[PDB]
């Protein structure tokens, strides 16, 4: 009877996975992983935030670290996240690292996770997840429509701290919690699969109806 | 005038303390009739769109970058007491269309032409209202701010909505705040010898409106 | 003892966090600090400074020449003088100004902007400019009269050695197709420049800019002005 | 120091757990937040 | 709208990579690394710190080390904090690490990085990085014109603690965090780049605009 | 006398309670005036070295270990209601003037010479203005206290500054507090038959001194 | 138990840093001080 689990709150809370980047190190091409922060990835948490129109919450990312055959060693890592604007790590080695604007937290392979805190960080007071319009005032001339940069949350990026490359290869599943959640203006929650990732576009031929069939009207199970 | 929907339980404000038209824009703005026969899908108008290109309120909005202000939409629906039917008359907030037709890449995605997005002054109309075309449940678009209009009872629908955004202001010509979606849920059946088509008339009211930013 | 369990976040450094480091010198006190006058406290107390701007930037006059546009009397009235956008954010003449240069630090900034002309020319000569501001999305004034009817200043030399234009408001805003459309403000010759006789017949306008109280900036990041990367030795 | 002991579940990264996690951008101020119409509090608003 | 970004002590906040040192071990000619306190070290805090005149704050300093391979083990360091005025290590053995009065960390390898604070150490009431004049009172009869002693903070000396010598290699990235910062009679922002390391100055041919051109004056883009 | 700029709104002072040599150093010194004419690329003075070799308060400074001080300057430009251009008339704290001529090295880094450094009583001419020698950006150097000296309108220009450095006391012969720089923003104009070369004459007030430390 | 969280600076000795050590005989109570003439508090009074 106990309201508190039907707020909106508790309902994006208990933090899961949004993500999983691989790193190997041949140490100059690619030395380094970048991925960029969407909470679209996957389909569970996306259609829960697509039921809402304007979401304003705060973010807690942790860093789950192992190895390929799993067992860890003490090397270190460094977590760069590149706030929506600034430019992303091109290289291992790349100068991109010492930015003292990017926040970094360095922490040792054999830790615990690593976890940090984003705050709301759009120009606009809160998210929107759906966009009629045109990003430009150029007077468009007329794939550019729904897109608005706003909702872009930032970039993590993540390497491994050394003078020389170390052979390990590691992947970093990365949970989300979400914090201090509004949302406002419900929609209805989707019917249909998911085709394309950033848009709502749908099979038009093969539209599944919403309720199984059953023998006849008249008949109740 | 039996029964108004207030969208979301809030009345249109002014910005709260950007010019004001005055009492100049108040009036209301009829549109062309749409025409419902036995196999109508339903119609859509993105609204600040509509108005965009006729009216003294269209050259304030195409003059002018920066845009605010509500609406109060009727729907009215004349025909006899032998025709049936019945309409869902919705004002659904960011109302996006969606492409159809799967072709599913990062390049080949088919997605909607302008024409198809912004219909302009005489609205466009649903392929597969089932979905409504945003591949959502019709069925749950009670959700929204909505009023039935039942042939069979009162013929007209009332709806007043706020102004609503992330951004106190932003551009009437790129932005499309919110859609009207008008569907046919129960088809119009009549008896022979009765008229065929049944007009749609929709009037809107621009009320309590704001401007600014205004191109020489 | 007390009973304690570590969290997720422990043993990790975090660049911008912040504790209490332990001193390395705790009995020492440092030289008590005396009044030394021009004290900052925020930046926005040093973007307010008008600053000149760059209007005449083409690899024509390179030097202090750059600083400053001209007139002359060989120049027909209503016709443009110059023109230049008004954005601090981008490259332009606005990479002069402090306003300009401060707004590189920040990725978001908004607010209203302020902008000033000094007139040059000889005590003896006399003129009219027209000073007009196009809001965002218009395009390039084509012509004087389509600019008088937005937000304008005549501008007559022999009353006034100065004139200022507060542009209303500015800010940057994303999400190079883009391209950031702003406001422009051009300068054109409302009548030709008049002058006596034994007078130079040339004359420069020098344009400076400053933001208002309300201009603010936010989410800081670093500059690509300087691809320096530590010259050291 | 003060006398500390660790008990079991130390280390452990918990899901469903609460606490406060590090700032990444502590001096950041967000956008203040405005007044939009139609907020949702509950879910059972929205099953009625 | 909230201020507190644009005040003067959060936009030296952040602590950055102020230098970075190596450390190989033959044992005995250099058992050892050396590095001298400087702001001045790289551009991007060089540029910050130089459009104000009198400056006054205090350091922290986060040493993170690692290995060539970057794998760590149990090894243990000492971080030597020689105050302005002190001798400098000469050797890994020499006498001068046992002196009392320059502070030490020792901290293992393995370990979380070590953090120390330094206090604002000048005679004068504070730093200033531009200084018109000669250090010298003796008549200089008349390459020491704007050189001022004052500034010097001290220094950091590295070496690993055993009685033989350990064959492993590292570097020492060194985080600066600057704290209470305090500033004064304001300057304009360099255009030109940076030539010698200590003094202003420029190339005098090479010399680049402030705003790079464009088409004509009157077309606006 | 229409405006006075008073360097960063404070207003000089003795010792925050080391000697005052009474009102006997209160009096004008005025420096020999430099002509300006088309070409001109500006000038400096090194502030508390011009007074060092000339007059009463030459004396007691180059006899004297520690030294404090402000000051009040007037620069006054004598031209015709036919001449035009501006000056920009600033007053800079801890003035360093630059090597140009790139070399870099250790080495052979071409730092200036003292007489480039410290001008003396005839002050200096900047090689290249745009950078104020200082590598920095001109356009910037507003920031200071200042002044535009315009022929278009007043002709003169006064500025009050007060005594800043880090510490209370300091030398007079090594160490110069401030600069001022004179630069000719817009270039001098004049029609021909007119007098070709303008004097600019600038007159300094050591109000407000204190000495120590004498020297027999 | 109290959630905690360890920070820089862990597990190093700084050789000038203060915090109490554990008194290797706690239950000892030292002979009480007498009064001893001449006693020094700073080397100033030592310079004069």
């Amino acid at each position: 009877n106990g309201v508190l689990e039907t707020t909106i709150n508790h309902f994006f809370s208990r933090s899961g996975l949004v993500g999983v980047v691989n790193l190997t190190d041949g140490g100059d091409t690619t030395g380094y992983a970048t991925w960029d922060i969407d909470i679209m990835g996957f389909v569970q948490l996306r259609r829960k935030c697509e039921m809402f129109t304007y979401m304003r919450f705060n973010a807690e990312f942790t860093f789950v670290t192992t190895t390929k055959s799993g067992e860890a060693r003490p090397y270190m890592l460094q977590y760069m996240y590149v706030p929506p604007g600034a430019p992303k790590p091109t290289g291992r080695d790349a100068f991109q690292w010492q930015t003292a604007t990017n926040p970094s937290v360095f922490v040792k392979l054999t830790d615990p996770p690593a976890q940090v805190s984003v705050p709301f960080m759009s120009p606009a007071s809160a998210y929107q997840w759906f966009y009629d319009g045109y990003p430009t005032f150029g007077q468009h001339p007329e794939t550019t429509y729904g897109l608005c940069p706003n909702n872009m949350m930032g970039t993590f990026a993540v390497r491994v701290v050394s003078r020389e490359a170390s052979q390990l290869k590691l992947q970093t599943r990365v949970y989300m919690k979400l914090k201090h959640v509004r949302a406002w203006v419900p929609r209805p929650i989707r019917s249909q699969p998911y085709l394309l990732k950033n848009f709502p576009n749908y099979d038009s031929s093969k539209i599944t109806n919403s309720a199984r069939d059953r023998s006849s009207i008249k008949q109740a199970n | 005038a039996a029964n108004i929907v207030l969208a979301y339980g809030e009345w249109p404000e002014y910005c709260p303390d950007p010019t004001r038209p005055d009492v100049s824009v108040n009036r209301f703005y009829t549109l062309d009739s749409k025409m419902w026969q036995e196999n109508s899908t339903g119609w859509y108008w993105k609204f600040p769109d509509v108005l965009n290109k006729t009216g003294v309120f269209g050259q304030n909005a195409q003059f002018h970058y920066l845009y605010r202000s509500g609406f109060c939409l009727h729907v009215q629906c004349n025909a006899s007491k032998f025709h049936q039917g019945a309409l869902l008359v919705a004002v659904i907030p960011e109302f996006v269309i969606a492409g159809r037709g799967s072709n599913t890449k990062p390049n080949e995605a088919p997605h909607p032409g302008f024409t198809t997005t912004f219909p302009g002054t005489t609205g466009a109309t649903f392929h597969d209202p089932y979905v409504l075309d945003s591949g959502v449940p019709l069925s749950q678009a009670l959700i929204y701010p909505h009023q039935w209009v039942n042939l069979r009872t009162n013929n007209c629908a009332t709806v007043i909505v706020p102004y609503i955004n992330a951004v106190p202001f932003d551009s009437a010509i790129n932005h499309s705040n919110f859609g009207l979606v008008v569907v046919p849920v129960s088809p119009l059946k009549y008896s022979s010898g009765a008229t065929t088509a049944i007009p749609i008339t929709i009037t809107i009211a621009p009320l309590n409106s704001e401007f600014g930013g205004l191109r020489q | 003892g007390i009973p304690a369990e570590l969290r997720p976040g422990t043993n990790q450094f975090l660049t911008t966090d912040d504790d209490t480091a332990a001193p390395i010198l705790p009995g020492f006190t440092p030289t008590p600090t005396i009044h030394i006058p021009g004290e900052v406290h925020s930046l926005l107390e040093l973007c307010r400074v008008e600053t000149i701007l760059e209007v005449n930037n083409t690899t024509e006059a390179t030097g202090l020449t750059r600083l400053l546009i001209p007139v002359s009397s060989q120049n027909k009235a209503d016709e443009l003088c110059a023109a230049f956008m008004v954005d601090p954010g981008r490259i332009g003449p606005w990479q002069s100004t402090l306003v300009g240069q401060i707004c590189r630090y920040y990725t978001q900034w908004s607010g209203s902007l302020k902008v000033t002309f000094m007139f040059t020319g000889s005590f003896m000569a006399t003129g009219k400019m027209l000073v007009a501001y196009s809001p965002p999305g218009s395009a390039q004034p084509a012509n004087r009269e389509t600019a008088m009817l937005g937000t304008h200043v005549i501008w007559d030399f022999g009353l006034q050695s100065s004139v200022s234009l507060v542009i209303p408001w500015i800010s940057n805003t994303h999400f190079n197709y883009d391209y950031y459309t702003a406001g422009v403000v051009t300068l054109w010759y409302q009548t030709n420049y008049v002058v006596p006789p034994e007078t130079p017949g040339e004359a420069y306008i020098i344009a400076m800019g400053a933001a208002q109280d309300n201009f603010t900036l936010k989410i800081c990041k670093d500059t690509d002005e300087v691809t320096q990367q530590a010259v050291l030795q």
